[PDB]
């Protein structure tokens, strides 16, 4: 598709969100991993607000 | 439009960085006194210039207050519900965005005037003055 550089926006930008996550955590447990599930679910796309927005509420459990 | 939802129908602002037009300060310090901040609209609360999107000039002014008035009966109790609440879209060729914080702005004002003219009365006061 011109070597598939549309299907590089529908991902590319959910796992350069998850390697966010993946890069900001470094030995959390408890209440400072929940307060960094949060320190990336205020952002003005809704693209990645609602990918994180349901990640929350899973480990908040 | 969504720090606006919270900000005019309560006293608060939630924006990770700051680029709303009303931004709060605190002077409820040990060092700042109830008797050295004195009125909390000449000092506490400001309007930034600049991160007012200029659409909402007309209402400028009056969004300070909205929230303002809403605060200071927010710290008895959190509970400030309005049958005004209502989510909030931009519109150009339509002015909602105009009624609806007028609709929130003379609320607001209406209850803390019945909250402060019966609990903290100011007719005692002045008959003692």
């Amino acid at each position: 598709l011109r070597r598939l550089l549309v299907w590089t926006y529908d991902p590319k930008i959910r796992l350069k969100t998850l390697a966010a996550l993946v890069d900001h955590c470094q030995g959390r447990k408890g209440g400072e991993l929940a307060s960094a599930v949060h320190a990336y679910t205020k952002t003005g796309d809704p693209y990645m607000r609602s990918l994180v927005q349901h990640i929350l509420s899973l480990v908040s459990h | 439009f969504e720090v606006l939802e919270k900000w005019i129908y309560r006293g608060i602002i939630h924006d990770p960085y700051s680029e709303f037009m009303v931004e709060e300060h605190e002077l409820r310090k040990e060092r700042i006194q109830e008797d050295y901040n004195d009125k909390y609209w000449d000092q506490r609360y400001t309007i930034v210039q600049q991160q007012i999107p200029s659409f909402l000039q007309k209402m400028a002014d009056k969004i300070l207050s909205t929230g303002k008035y809403l605060n200071v009966v927010r710290e008895c109790g959190h509970d400030v519900t309005c049958p005004v609440a209502k989510e909030i879209i931009y519109t150009l060729k339509e002015r909602a965005y105009v009624e609806q914080i007028e609709k929130a702005f003379n609320y607001a004002s209406k209850v803390l005037l019945d909250f402060l003219m019966e609990e903290k009365e100011l007719v005692a006061h002045l008959r003692s003055i």
